């Protein structure tokens, strides 16, 4: 209810999310964004590279990430996308939780920081950010998704 | 350099300032006016198109060409292999002729002033500075 | 003959379908598509761009050319309702053709068809002739000194 | 009698920022009810009031 | 039948943009093309057991399906540049391979779809073209052959 | 041609003309206008001065040519205010090129050079002036009063 | 002298620009101070005339009636033989009195400035300049 | 006595038809046709104004004096929503009757009565009352001063 | 936890009650009256404020204090808005407290039960709950520099 | 000092023109951004609060605190044993810091301006003036 994410909250920040995917590379936007995101966090928790070793980390501009960098970037839109629908958010985040289950390596400490990482890097692209909603909103997600260890 | 957000930022709110038709003839007009009043100096090289009366067809085109060319550079600026290439091809388009160097400094000065009007208190300054600076020198 | 406003109002909205957003990447892609056809039409053009080195496609020395050449059009479009303005800026770019040794009034003639090949092709809903009429006044003039 | 009043209730439903979408369709009508144009009538019912399979002529 | 180009393609890209939408939109968006999927080939309702199929309005379907349009988006959305493409669709090539799925049930599924988003847009939307790209995304998935 | 002197044409024609007579002293205006008009004309042409000879020409100021001054610049009017209603528009048009027919020493030169002035001058006392709108209209207005010889 | 035309031009945009009642005196007040942050030292002879607080009603009145002189001059233009009558008329009020001749020079520069923002860009810059010029020198 | 602000308004409006014409030769014959009917009722003022030269009438130094009457009477009415000013401007009016030597404040009612009966004549549709009413307000503080 | 926008909306009115007069005189008496709750409940905190002089209550040395304090809290308030900006100032109000010897993290925790205890005295339709929540976000960033 | 009238005027207009909420900021922004582009001398002790940028939030929290002061101030001022006390205490915050005396006569010039635009023609630049004046004086 008032605990968790408003209405209001998330109205906000998907209206917010949109400014983003205006014009039709978004693509080009999605990458370049979730490759920075996926980067700057094996710079702070470099125990991260081995883990997206995988999908060829140490290129970042290398197809096998980049595609990567989509896949990832592009849930957290099925995230924010879904905020209006509980139960289905739900569904489609505990998905992401036992994708992530089976990956040995992925700890918690590991979201925190994301999600810190995050919170810092939106407000760069977006012009109208409101750090209370979207703090408030990208917990829930992040939170739920690590939920299965 | 310039980083590729302070960039995509430009190039955003140029977007927004800048706009479309007649909102740009006003755009580039109300520029050149702060411009010409400040540095009188300056309508002495716009002497072919018309720099006494700015409000003339003869100068609104003029005026339209140049924000045009800021658009390509701005539009250029991101992707590197193109900036480094317009840019060049700026370059030499000045270097031939006389031009003041304070000049540029001048007209960046109010760019930015009425952008500022434009855009309001959202406008990047800091991106547009350092970015708009890079576009500036290398004309230069 | 002068150009219907109805029809200035339909290309002021087509080409806001091809130039699109503030990217290169697309404008790029399209005023190239539109070159290449020009060149396999009129082969003889193609070395007049040998100073933007258009024998290196991606260099980007090349790339920024087109884009300016796009921009100009751009230019162009986006002054059809300042007439005064357009009818002056027309006339220079002109004056910046005509100082380019080799440039034809065919391959203006030549571009002409270029897009109305092209254009149909990048977007729907594109009025051929509409275009066509306006671009013809654009280009008669521009020529128009030249010969 | 009937359509002689319907249609005057037609004149009011123009009246006024609408119910439902331009694009959405007002089911009725004792509960309003918003549906897609395109979304009846796909033979699944939106409507408890069962607009999407009761108007039983086709106008064309 | 087509099979997919640069323009096509683009095409395609930009007029997905409007017919997918966002918010509740989607959620219907998707609805209706299942929907129109479930009516064509009742049989495949047997798949979604698991995700319960049975009623296209449970949130655990209402889930699947906003998920499954999400992963078409990424392949849509990928496609212009083929270098990017390849590999997304070279990565749902294994989240499939191995599993039986014939090739009778994509086809009404890319008919839904296309019925759904020609409903959507009203009038600017070419059907040859989503034929053609919807096409070369659901091979990738099938492997065909 | 056909497409030209479209309804937007014309409509935008006469609404930029009656920037002129929103202020009661029409006369002056019109005169003057006229006057000057007529006069360029005379100017670029000589042969012209004996035509209009019949109507003192010589004393732009005298009322005989004043007179006459308005008589033309007013046809004018009323082509302009026929614009929307073609066959009355013919008519009307049709009536001027007679009018013209037996006044020997009219020759069609005089109108395209007429034409080009007119378009040189209008764009001088309204601010708000499309060029192509006008140039579309009056050719043909012009067209037709000369058609005949 | 000026045009027949480049008058009427004039005679015609003073109009929508001076407007009527309040909306003169707006103009009057944007106008007097703009020029009076830009050349503080005439604050001096406006003394009579509380120049020192533009807003105030002994220096609105005065604002008023200036600018309703230009009006005559303006519309006086037109007709040559009460123009030059009228100019005549006005240099007499001036020569007696010492001023600095500078003073209108400046005076003009933002009357152009001012109508430039409300006329926007179909400010005719030519005309005006070309015949308000002729109604400063002739006061001078 | 005062006046209503209904009245003013309709004297705002009733003005804008004889004011109207742009410039000056409406105003000027309106004006004149005024003095005229001063002159032939109180005679004696006509001297007053040989500064001006009355005794050419299309002279132009006398023309733009009408004209200057006129625009001051103009500036008065426009002023009747700013109270404040008009009442100072009303003063600064008075001082340049008062030093002018010979002018009674018999004169004023004089001209108060001359347009009571030209301006009913140069348009339809003129409260005289209403006009009267405001001018009566207008010209007492005028001429008061001087006394 | 954190705020709501809904929150945040009533306490952007809540305040418009409390502060609302431009006077002094209103906000001082709440203010002060918040204090006196604090000091009746922690009287050792009273002592830090005989820099300002809070044995002469009508001080005005004291009285400007009460103010700036309010003034301190309208600020932040009127911040709530924008978010990025109250984060910072926020900070910096914490370092003008911890720069005062002598400030416990206490201390704050009791002039939060102050406001809660008085405001829904001096204003009705008081969020006590939302008003709780927000204030706590504030001070609990305002405090904990402090430590 | 003040008068009481001259006062209420301002404690009045600055209601108005100051305005709630983000209004504010919008005003803050406007004023320092005038101010340093006349002087940018000033970006000097504005270093702390990084005044390069003044479209920062760090910046933009300075601003804040300062008209806020400035509301106090103008609050103050009417009853003299709470204004007497302020203005003291503003007094202390500056005299330590060396501080350039004509900057305060800069500020006062631009805070007319702007509240000249805000408040329009109503603005009674006399009770301000006489006013503000006073604020600033003790400060300094």
């Amino acid at each position: 209810h008032e605990h968790c994410c408003s209405e209001e909250d998330h109205r906000i920040v998907q209206k917010q999310w949109d400014i983003l995917w205006r014009d039709t590379e978004s693509s080009k936007i999605k990458i370049g964004f979730g490759r920075l995101l996926l980067t700057k966090l094996a710079k702070d928790i470099p125990e991260v590279n081995d883990l997206f070793k995988r999908v060829d980390i140490e290129h970042a501009e290398g197809p096998k990430f980049s595609a990567h960098a989509l896949r990832i970037l592009n849930g957290l839109d099925l995230a924010i996308n879904l905020l209006d629908d509980p139960p289905a958010l739900d569904a489609a985040l505990d998905h992401l939780a036992h994708q992530h289950e089976v990956r040995e390596g992925v700890q918690k400490a590991h979201f925190k920081k994301f999600g810190e990482i995050l919170a810092t890097g939106l407000p760069q692209v977006l012009d109208d950010y409101d750090a209370l909603a979207w703090k408030s909103c990208l917990k829930g997600i992040l939170t739920k998704i690590s939920s299965r260890l | 350099e310039c980083l590729v957000t302070e960039s995509l930022k430009v190039k955003l709110q140029w977007a927004s300032a800048f706009g479309h038709a007649h909102e740009r003839v006003a755009f580039g007009l109300e520029l050149w006016r702060d411009i010409i009043d400040d540095h009188p100096e300056i309508k002495a090289p716009f002497s072919r198109v018309r720099g006494d009366n700015i409000y003339s067809p003869e100068f609104g085109a003029h005026s339209q060409r140049v924000l045009s060319g800021l658009d390509i550079t701005i539009s250029m600026l991101d992707t590197p292999d193109m900036l480094a290439a317009q840019l060049a091809h700026l370059k030499v388009q000045h270097v031939e002729r006389n031009l003041k160097p304070e000049f540029f400094d001048i007209f960046l000065k109010h760019l930015l002033h009425v952008l500022g009007d434009r855009l309001g208190t959202h406008f990047d300054f800091g991106a547009w500075h350092d970015c708009v600076d890079q576009i500036i020198d290398g004309i230069k | 003959d002068c150009c219907s406003y109805e029809d200035r109002r339909e290309i002021r909205h087509i080409w806001d379908d091809v130039w699109s957003s503030s990217f290169t990447d697309r404008r790029v892609a399209i005023v190239r598509a539109v070159f290449d056809d020009l060149f396999k039409h009129y082969p003889t053009s193609k070395a007049l761009f040998e100073r933007v080195k258009i024998d290196e496609p991606e260099s980007g020395e090349f790339k920024s050319h087109l884009v300016r050449v796009a921009n100009g059009l751009k230019l162009l479009i986006n002054l059809l309702d300042d007439t005064l303005v357009l009818q002056s800026h027309l006339g220079h770019l002109a004056d910046q053709h005509i100082q380019r040794k080799g440039v034809t009034k065919e391959y203006f003639r030549g571009i002409g068809e270029a897009f109305a090949r092209v254009l149909p092709q990048v977007l729907s809903c594109f009025n051929v002739d509409a275009w066509n009429r306006c671009f013809h006044r654009l280009v008669a003039r521009i020529a128009k000194d030249l010969p | 009698r009937i359509r002689k009043a319907g249609s005057l209730r037609h004149r009011v439903e123009e009246l006024e920022d609408p119910s439902c979408d331009e694009h959405e369709h007002q089911c009725g009508g004792d509960d309003p009810q918003c549906i897609s144009k395109l979304f009846v009538c796909d033979g699944h019912n939106d409507c408890r009031n069962g607009e999407d399979e009761k108007d039983c002529t086709l106008p064309t | 039948k087509k099979q997919c180009g640069v323009l096509e393609g683009l095409k395609v890209k930009s007029e997905w943009g409007r017919a997918y939408g966002s918010g509740h939109d989607r959620e219907a968006f998707s609805q209706a093309i299942w929907r129109a999927t479930f009516a064509q080939v009742p049989e495949s309702r047997s798949l979604f057991k698991r995700v319960h199929g049975d009623d296209t309005s449970h949130p655990a379907f209402i889930a699947h399906a906003d998920r499954v349009l999400g992963g078409l988006d990424i392949a849509i959305s990928t496609l212009d540049q083929p270098a990017t493409l390849k590999e997304e669709l070279d990565h749902l090539q294994v989240q499939h391979e191995g599993r039986k799925i014939p090739d009778n049930y994509f086809d009404a599924f890319k008919t839904a779809i296309l019925h759904v988003v020609a409903a959507q847009l009203g009038r600017c939307y070419d059907r040859e073209a989503w034929d053609a790209c919807i096409d070369h995304i659901e091979d990738g998935i099938k492997g065909h052959h």
